[PDB]
């Protein structure tokens, strides 16, 4: 995995900029996947378009409440993280697309979310964005051609099939100790990959990024 | 720099009803500004050394043309110094000004500070019998702990090493105080000042055309009273024995600080453990501090007005004032016991009423 | 400074440096109202302060009789008392 | 603003729905336009003359409220003392008052013979009213009373002098001697 | 007919009026000043309330909050 | 004794007429 | 594992806390100990009639004598710099609002020239509670907020956006925040 | 979460995931759920349906027939108002606990306006759903309409037509109903315009209530949740408190008038439409 940016500018594409972050991820089989599956979730997603019925400034999640008051008017358009296992490696990152002048904002906001799954994330956290998987992943499993689809991946990725009491019983006892434990492993003082397209005037250096993945504060 | 100027001294606007109670901080800015002149002036020919620092201060006053007129201008400046303080301070213990003025309050504490320490200083340098025994007092109030005072000294006892340090110090605090008070004023316009009448009121004006034209008003008050006092000399502002050269073996026979230190000598004269003593000043100044955040010690929503006007029960405020001139009547006595008993009837008094200013 | 809810401006006119205590500070006029002022040189300017001095003076003395002057007269007294007591010590002490 | 709030529980000050310091009696309307006839109904206590000091109306409110030592003040209204999870029942047939939790975390606005949203309606905060608002509540029509005098007496009218040069010849000799002893 | 400052209210439909108090006898001492309230008639407080006293007042605060720390420290200072 | 008692301030009879006096359309300066 | 174990303290200490509550209102301990509240019975006859009467009567008098001179009432002392009281005055309606506007005005007008009012101009009562309904509403709403959002130390990002980073949402209201441009003609946050 | 009571922690760590944890105590013999609806009736006229498939996250959701084509020109705009203010305010709760609730609990829920219907639901595991009933249920038994969050929710109306304007298909559809039933019935707009902003009071929010939202023109469903506990919970929700009374509303049909519209803008293709009725609908 090589810690590298590739960056196209263009200022003839209208005020728009599109940027995605990643780190070093873990294999299908590790036992630490199901802590990466929730990672995930902890720091989640917005859309400044569609909302739901809970306002970003006042939402349960720190990331989106602390992108969504920044100058008051809110530094982000879209924001996305994500997790992919492959059979020997994975990758661990975002998304997103903002403004020409919010595009710093929008990106360092972001990484401070990340950073902080290995300093100060406590368990009202844990619980919601427990919640919010169960709900999402429970939820999905309901049609023919999704159970078929899970049966032939798990298949391919595990050698087996997973009940869904396992996975339940096996993620509800990651607390936030060990959301610290495995971000602090994996994540905390890492290299990062960088790609990106548009207004890129704004954007941060790759050394900005690298050095956002440790706090001189503790 | 200009456009700062216009925003904050000219379009300003004030409350209608700002009396002349409310210009006595721009007064004690201008005895700032005018004891830095008269302070520098006088360092020209100032002479830092313990063998000939007093000859040094006569020969301005002898052989100098207009030499009388800077130093006598310095000394008198300071005690309007202290008394436009005072007003000042008394005023927003009044009005409870620390409601929602809690950062200027803090910062108005450390101004405070600043300029006792400023003055103190200043009383060393001219190097007279009062100078040297005050000098030693004071070190030896602050000897808790080991090594402090001769390293603070320079010397086992007050010497010329003092004497350079001591100048040196009073030169260079005056313009920490500059500083300080562009942090104050910072803390003071971001909120805005009370009125008299402790209300929120639509009724503002501008500055330029009303208020300043009181502040400058009062302005020529003051310079004609300082004049006056400095070149005619009515009251007997310091006493005359640090006129009379130092001797390291021998104090005076009478003893009475300049007066704005008064009220600090009578408590070292009543209080009898000698670190009772310094705890006192210790504790009144963090009672003065506490109530900065007022407002958190009590569930009661607070108000301003203290109807204080036509009250039998008058406040606290006053009771400390009274106490407080109390005070400086007692240090100005000799020590015998019957001014010692009443002494301590008047401390008692300045220490409850102010403890009680949280009670609400 | 002021609630937000009273420094939001109905205008959208850039705020210039020199006006920015101005408008931090910005009220509504609940109601509206209405002003009349003369220009100070066609006004009296001495004769309006002396014609409402007795008001004026009864107002301010009588505001501050009880909370500073009472407090005052009970300090006098204490200082009177103890100008007795010493001058009382100094004679049984050291006089035969 | 730099400005916290205080709201927090307290064992020396009890919550408002226990302990008011206010006068609890409230007037209560279905719509608040009602409020509008009152206001021409009513009679008032500025529109009809006295003479001295002794014929002042009395206060509604007991001077004997608060208690404890060093207080000077004796007398408040509002307090933010916080409410529990379940708060005391206002008494409607006292006229108490009924507002914030009190109306979330109670029964209060329960009545059989109505339909729920038809009844909480009645108790939002606007209908409510003090009893002796529209007698004592005073709106002025100017801040100028008519036994003061105002610029009429003042101003130089028809046939005066100019006083330009008596203005600008003041503050030229104000100049003058600050220049002299600058 | 009423207690302080209230005066009899309109009978208005759709208006719900709380009770209000009825006027009670003044006491002695009360002649000529700005009226201030006594206490209910059903209360502890009207068993010891003497209008009278606010007279004294103003020699009563300060005999009884500075006489007191004046002989202890004649007794003891 | 109406001064300074919060239970019957105002002001004499003698002080609300000094308030009531006229000056108006008048002016004995204007020869200087 | 120290971290789990004073956890568990925590826990158990909570759980006890939790398993005592009551389903329904229950009036209140005394705020004074049996002792005091004894001792304050024995002395009422005196205290109440000598000292505590006459100071509680005088109080009123003087509050009210101030408050008619000037023509407010006794919730126009109340300020805006205080959060409960500004959403108080966001919910008021418009008559209210406008008529303490100019109670207002007269008062600092009236302070300013120091002339007494007629008589005739100060016969009502000062005391009356106007501002109730809405400060009750206010405590209920700002306490919501506190239990919803202000449960923990929430952590930020330092110097960045004009706002220290340890909670404020105005920028430049801190000393180390001040002077935010050194070119230009700045700016105000209202008009972002 | 005030501490923790559990110490022990992960205890499934360094266990790979094709290797597995489960006990033999957690093995069960499988037993199918039945799965045709089941249907029921409140005594004040709410109807309830029901199926369960064995799923672990239910659905819930409440259907009120009050749509847009009952409005007129005193109302128009209404609907949208109160599908605006879904989840406000309460008799019992407010509007931020609600939503801060909902979101803790892990659940998706929403509001959505058509013609004829007005739905609300939710969704999150089913063993929550005592908690969801409630907070469906207030909308239509006791919300408050205070005045400072009508006024904090208005700029949502004019979005939901600002963001039409790069919606193409979606704007064809609405110029297709509005010129078949010119100003009638199904023709209204499903949104508030300008004129519509008026009349944002609360007295017509209640006034518009009080002739639809009575239990008889109500129906409650749930999938993946089981019918006793179901009803029992329903039931325990509408017996303390007074619903609103019924209404014998009349409904006028439909009239018809076609008629052509044109509306220019850069899009680079011709988009036409062509349609003509179905006499007598569903
Ligand atoms: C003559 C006098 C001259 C005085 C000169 C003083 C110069 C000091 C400069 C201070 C440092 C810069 C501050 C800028 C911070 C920017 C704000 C911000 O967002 O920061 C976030 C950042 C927190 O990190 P984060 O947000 O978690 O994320 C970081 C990123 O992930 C990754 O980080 P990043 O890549 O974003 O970079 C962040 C960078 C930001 O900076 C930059 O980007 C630019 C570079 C900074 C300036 C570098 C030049 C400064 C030269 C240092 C040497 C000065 C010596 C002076 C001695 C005078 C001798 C006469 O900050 C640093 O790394 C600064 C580190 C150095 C500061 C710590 C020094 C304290 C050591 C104390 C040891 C005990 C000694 C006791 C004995 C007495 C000694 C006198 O804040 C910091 O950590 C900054 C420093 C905080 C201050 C700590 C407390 C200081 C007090 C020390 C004790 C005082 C002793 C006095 C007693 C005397 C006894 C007699
Ligand atoms: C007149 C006052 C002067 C004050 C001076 C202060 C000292 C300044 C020292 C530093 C120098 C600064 C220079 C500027 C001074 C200010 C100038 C100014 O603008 O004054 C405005 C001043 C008052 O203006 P305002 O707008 O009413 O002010 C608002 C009020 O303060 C009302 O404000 P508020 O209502 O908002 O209240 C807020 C509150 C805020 O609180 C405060 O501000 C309290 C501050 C208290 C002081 C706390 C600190 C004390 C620290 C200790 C100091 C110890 C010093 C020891 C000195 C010992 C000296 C022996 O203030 C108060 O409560 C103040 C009321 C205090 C009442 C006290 C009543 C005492 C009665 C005593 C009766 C004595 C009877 C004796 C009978 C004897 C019988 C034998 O008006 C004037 O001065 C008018 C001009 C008069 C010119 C007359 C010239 C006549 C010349 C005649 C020559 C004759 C020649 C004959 C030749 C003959 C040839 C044949
Ligand atoms: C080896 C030798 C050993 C010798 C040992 C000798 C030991 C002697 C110890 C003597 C202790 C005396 C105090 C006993 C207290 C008993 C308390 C009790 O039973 O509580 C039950 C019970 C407690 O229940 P509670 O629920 O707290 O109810 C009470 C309320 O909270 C109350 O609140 P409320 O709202 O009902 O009432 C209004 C409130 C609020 O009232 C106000 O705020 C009004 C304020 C008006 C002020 C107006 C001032 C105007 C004039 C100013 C003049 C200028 C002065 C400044 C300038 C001067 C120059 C410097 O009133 C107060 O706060 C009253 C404050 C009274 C302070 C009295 C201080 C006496 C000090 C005696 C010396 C102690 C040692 C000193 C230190 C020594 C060194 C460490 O309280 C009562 O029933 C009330 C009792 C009140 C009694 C007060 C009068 C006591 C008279 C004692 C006479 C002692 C004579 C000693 C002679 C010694 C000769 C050798
Ligand atoms: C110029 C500055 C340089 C630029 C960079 C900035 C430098 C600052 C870095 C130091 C801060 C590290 C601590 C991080 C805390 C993060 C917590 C968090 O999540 O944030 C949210 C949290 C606020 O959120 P919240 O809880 O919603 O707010 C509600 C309130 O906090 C109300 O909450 P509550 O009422 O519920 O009570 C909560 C309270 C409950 O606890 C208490 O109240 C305990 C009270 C017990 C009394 C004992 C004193 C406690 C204070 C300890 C002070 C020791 C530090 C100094 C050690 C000296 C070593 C030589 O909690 C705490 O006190 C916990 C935090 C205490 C930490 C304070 C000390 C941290 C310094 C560590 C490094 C020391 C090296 C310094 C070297 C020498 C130079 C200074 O942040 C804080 O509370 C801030 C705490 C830290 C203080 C602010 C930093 C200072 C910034 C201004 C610079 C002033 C410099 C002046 C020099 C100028 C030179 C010309
Ligand atoms: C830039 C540095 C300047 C230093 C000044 C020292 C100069 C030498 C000594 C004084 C010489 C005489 C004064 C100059 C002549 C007058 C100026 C002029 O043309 O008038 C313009 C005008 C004159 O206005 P006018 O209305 O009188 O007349 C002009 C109109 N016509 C021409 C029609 C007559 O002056 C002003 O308006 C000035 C407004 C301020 C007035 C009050 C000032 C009093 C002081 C306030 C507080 C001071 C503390 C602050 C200082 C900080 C340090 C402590
Ligand atoms: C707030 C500002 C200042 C205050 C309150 C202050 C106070 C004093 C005091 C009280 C004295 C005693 C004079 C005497 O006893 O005769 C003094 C003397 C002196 N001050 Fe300051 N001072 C201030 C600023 C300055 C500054 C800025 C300087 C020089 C830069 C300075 C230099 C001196 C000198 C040289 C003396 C010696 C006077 C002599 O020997 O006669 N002062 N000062
Ligand atoms: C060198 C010392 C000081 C200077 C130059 C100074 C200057 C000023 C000025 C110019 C003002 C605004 C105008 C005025 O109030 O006169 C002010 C206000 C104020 N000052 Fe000071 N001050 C000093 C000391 C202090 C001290 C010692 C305190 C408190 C102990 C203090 C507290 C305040 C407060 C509370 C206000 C505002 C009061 C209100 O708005 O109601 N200041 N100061
Ligand atoms: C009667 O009522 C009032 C009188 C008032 N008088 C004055 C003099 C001011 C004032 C002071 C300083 C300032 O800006 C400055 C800060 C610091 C400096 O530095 C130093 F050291 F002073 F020169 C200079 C300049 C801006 C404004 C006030 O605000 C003010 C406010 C009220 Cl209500
Ligand atoms: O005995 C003293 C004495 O006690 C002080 C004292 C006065 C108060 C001073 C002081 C006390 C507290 C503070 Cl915060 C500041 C100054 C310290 C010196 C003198 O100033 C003095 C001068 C000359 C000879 C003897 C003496």
């Amino acid at each position: 995995f090589c810690g590298s940016e590739l960056l196209h500018r263009n200022d003839d594409m209208g005020p728009t900029a599109h940027v995605a972050v990643g780190f070093e991820g873990v294999p299908w089989k590790s036992p630490d996947a199901v802590t990466f599956m929730l990672m995930q979730a902890i720091v989640g997603s917005y859309r400044k378009h569609d909302e739901g019925i809970v306002p970003g400034k006042v939402s349960a999640n720190a990331t989106v409440r602390n992108v969504c008051n920044k100058m008051t008017v809110g530094c982000a358009d879209m924001f996305s993280a994500f997790n992919t296992c492959y059979s020997d490696t994975g990758l661990f990152g975002f998304y997103a697309q903002c403004d020409e002048v919010a595009l710093e904002h929008c990106v360092m906001e972001i990484m401070f979310g990340i950073t902080s799954l290995s300093y100060a994330v406590t368990d009202e956290e844990v619980e919601r964005a427990k919640a919010q998987l169960k709900t999402q992943l429970l939820g999905h499993l309901d049609s023919t051609t999704a159970v078929a689809e899970d049966i032939g991946r798990q298949m391919l990725a595990y050698g087996r099939r997973m009940p869904l009491a396992e996975f339940l019983k096996r993620l509800e006892v990651i607390d936030a100790e060990e959301v610290k434990r495995v971000a602090w492993k994996y994540l905390h003082d890492a290299e990062v990959a960088v790609a990106g397209l548009g207004p890129l005037f704004g954007m941060p250096q790759l050394i900005n990024l690298r050095r956002a993945t440790f706090w001189l504060r503790y | 720099f200009m456009s700062l100027f216009r925003a904050h001294l000219v379009f300003y606007r004030c409350a209608l009803n700002l009396n002349s109670s409310y210009n006595f901080g721009f007064l004690v800015a201008m005895t700032f500004v005018l004891q830095i002149i008269t302070g520098i002036t006088l360092a020209f020919r100032y002479t830092s050394e313990a063998s000939c620092a007093f000859a040094s201060v006569q020969h301005l006053v002898r052989e100098v043309a207009a030499g009388w007129e800077f130093r006598m201008l310095h000394a008198t400046t300071a005690s309007f110094v202290f008394l436009c303080i005072l007003i000042h301070m008394t005023r927003g213990l009044y009005n409870w000004s620390y409601s929602y003025l809690t950062t200027a309050w803090m910062s108005g504490l450390v101004l405070y500070l600043l300029t006792i320490a400023t003055a103190f200083l200043g009383y060393v340098l001219p190097w007279g019998q009062m100078s040297f025994w005050g000098a030693t007092v004071i070190t030896n109030l602050l000897s808790p702990i080991p090594y402090l005072v001769p390293w603070l000294l320079g010397g086992y006892y007050v010497s010329d090493v003092t004497l350079k340090r001591f100048f040196v110090l009073h030169f260079i605090l005056p313009f920490i105080g500059c500083i300080i008070i562009v942090l104050h004023i910072f803390y003071l316009h971001l909120n805005g000042s009370s009125n008299p009448a402790g209300i929120d009121t639509a009724l503002k004006v501008a500055f330029y055309p009303h208020m300043l034209m009181t502040d400058a008003k009062c302005l020529s008050y003051l310079i004609g009273l300082i004049f006056l006092q400095a070149a005619f000399g009515l009251m007997e502002l310091s006493h005359p024995d640090n006129s009379i050269p130092v001797n390291r073996f021998v104090t005076p026979l009478h003893i009475v600080p300049e007066w704005y230190f008064l009220a600090y000598y009578a408590v070292l004269k009543v209080i009898p453990s000698k670190t009772g003593g310094l705890l006192v000043f210790m504790s009144s100044l963090i009672n003065l501090g506490l109530l900065s955040e007022i407002r958190a010690l009590n569930t009661r929503m607070l108000i301003r007005q203290q109807f204080m006007t036509r009250n039998v029960v008058s406040g606290w405020v006053i009771i400390w004032v009274y106490s407080m001139i109390f005070l400086i009547i007692i240090g100005s006595a000799i020590p015998q016991a019957t001014y010692i008993l009443y002494g301590r009837l008047a401390t008692i008094l300045y220490l409850t009423t102010g403890l009680v200013l949280c009670l609400y | 400074g002021a609630p937000k809810f009273e420094r939001k401006m109905l205008g959208s006119y850039p705020v210039s440096p020199e006006f920015e205590m101005v408008w931090r500070d910005r009220l509504t006029a609940h109601g509206g109202y209405i002003q009349q002022t003369i220009s100070p040189y066609q006004l009296k300017f001495i004769y309006p302060f002396w014609h409402t001095f007795f008001a004026r003076c009864w107002c301010k003395c009588s505001a501050y009789a009880w909370p500073w002057v009472w407090p005052g007269l009970i300090t006098f007294g204490l200082v009177k008392k103890m100008n007795h007591d010493v001058e009382e010590d100094i004679r049984d002490h050291y006089w035969y | 603003s730099v400005h916290s709030h205080n709201i927090r529980p307290d064992k020396h000050e009890l919550p408002a729905s226990e302990v008011p310091l206010y006068y609890n009696r409230f007037d209560q309307a279905d719509h608040p336009s009602l409020w509008q006839l009152e206001e021409e109904q009513q009679r008032k206590h500025l529109d009809q003359e006295v003479t001295d000091v002794s014929q002042l109306v009395e206060p509604v409110s007991s001077p004997h409220q608060t208690e404890g030592w060093f207080k000077r003040l004796r007398y408040w209204h509002y307090k933010e003392t916080a409410e529990p999870t379940f708060p005391r029942t206002p008494d409607l047939s006292k006229g108490e008052l009924a507002a914030g939790a009190t109306v979330t975390r109670t029964s209060v606005w329960h009545d059989p013979n109505e339909p729920a949203i038809v009844s909480v309606s009645r108790f939002a905060p606007d209908n409510f009213r003090a009893v002796g608002f529209a007698e004592n509540v005073p709106n002025p029509e100017s801040t100028n009373s008519d036994s003061h005098p105002d610029f009429r007496e003042y101003r130089l009218g028809p046939g005066s002098v100019d006083r330009r040069p008596f203005v600008y010849f003041m503050s030229a000799s104000y100049f003058f001697i600050t220049a002299s002893m600058m | 007919k009423l207690e302080g400052s209230l005066l009899p209210p309109p009978h208005i439909p759709g208006i719900r009026r709380a009770p209000r108090e009825p006027a009670s006898p003044k006491m002695a001492g009360m002649e000529g000043r700005m009226p201030v309230r006594l206490p209910p008639e059903g209360s502890r407080f009207r068993q010891y309330v003497d209008p009278r006293a606010d007279v004294y007042f103003p020699l009563t605060a300060v005999l009884v909050t500075l006489g007191p720390l004046y002989m202890f420290s004649k007794a003891f200072f | 004794i109406r001064f300074g008692n919060p239970w019957r301030d105002d002001y004499p009879e003698w002080i609300w007429k000094s308030l009531r006096v006229s000056r108006k359309d008048k002016d004995m300066f204007a020869p200087f | 594992q120290f971290h789990r174990e004073i956890g568990k303290l925590f826990a158990s200490y909570s759980n006890k806390i939790t398993a005592n509550s009551p389903v329904q209102y229950v009036p209140s301990p005394p705020t004074k100990g049996k002792v005091r509240r004894a001792l304050s019975s024995a002395l009422m006859p005196v205290w109440f009639k000598f000292f505590r009467g006459p100071l509680d009567r005088w109080n009123l008098a003087v509050m009210a004598k101030y408050l008619r001179d000037h023509g407010l009432m006794y919730d126009d002392l109340y300020s805006d710099k205080e959060p409960v009281f500004a959403r108080a005055l966001e919910l008021l309606p418009p008559d209210i609002q406008a008529a303490r506007f100019r109670r207002l005005m007269r008062g600092t007008y009236l302070n300013h020239l120091r002339l007494y009012l007629p008589v005739h101009e100060q016969n009502y009562d000062p005391f009356i509670p106007y501002m109730a309904p809405y400060v009750e509403e206010a405590k209920f709403q700002l306490q919501e907020e506190e239990e919803l959002l202000g449960y923990h130390m929430w952590e930020g990002v330092w110097y960045s956006g004009g706002v220290t980073g340890f909670g404020d949402k105005e920028p430049g209201e801190h000393f180390l925040v001040a002077l935010p441009n050194l070119y230009g003609a700045g700016g105000s946050p209202m008009q972002a | 979460y005030v501490g923790k009571e559990n110490t022990k922690g992960n205890v499934y760590e360094g266990i790979p995931l094709d290797q597995s944890i489960l006990e033999p105590a957690d093995l069960r013999d499988y037993v199918p759920p039945h799965s045709n609806i089941q249907y029921s009736k409140l005594d004040n006229g709410l109807r309830i349906a029901s199926m369960d498939r064995g799923g672990l996250t239910a659905s819930l959701g409440l259907f009120v027939h009050a749509g847009t084509r009952f409005e007129d020109v005193t109302n128009f705009g209404v609907t949208h108002m109160i599908q605006n203010l879904a989840f406000a305010s309460t008799a019992h709760l407010s509007l931020l606990r609600t939503v801060k609730t909902i979101e803790v609990l892990g659940a998706n829920a929403g509001c959505v306006v058509g013609r004829e219907h007005l739905v609300y639901s939710a969704e999150c595991l089913r063993s929550h759903m005592p908690l969801l009933v409630p907070m469906l249920t207030g909308n239509v038994l006791f919300p408050r309409f205070l005045p400072w969050e009508l006024k904090a929710c208005k700029e949502k109306l004019i979005m939901a037509r600002k963001r039409l304007e790069h919606m193409p298909d979606q704007m064809v559809s609405e110029l297709l109903h509005t010129t078949a039933w010119h100003n009638n019935t199904l023709g209204h707009k499903l949104h508030c315009t300008e004129r519509s902003l008026g009349h944002y009071n609360p007295d017509v929010i209640r006034h518009y209530m009080l002739q639809h939202f009575s239990p008889e023109n109500m129906v409650f469903v749930g999938v993946n949740v089981n019918h006793d506990e179901l009803c029992t919970w329903l039931m325990r929700a509408f017996v303390d408190y007074n619903a609103i009374p019924p209404s014998k509303r009349t409904v006028a049909s439909p009239v018809y008038t076609g008629g052509d519209v044109r509306l220019e803008t850069p899009s680079p293709h011709a988009h036409m439409a062509i349609a003509f009725e179905t006499p007598g609908g569903w």
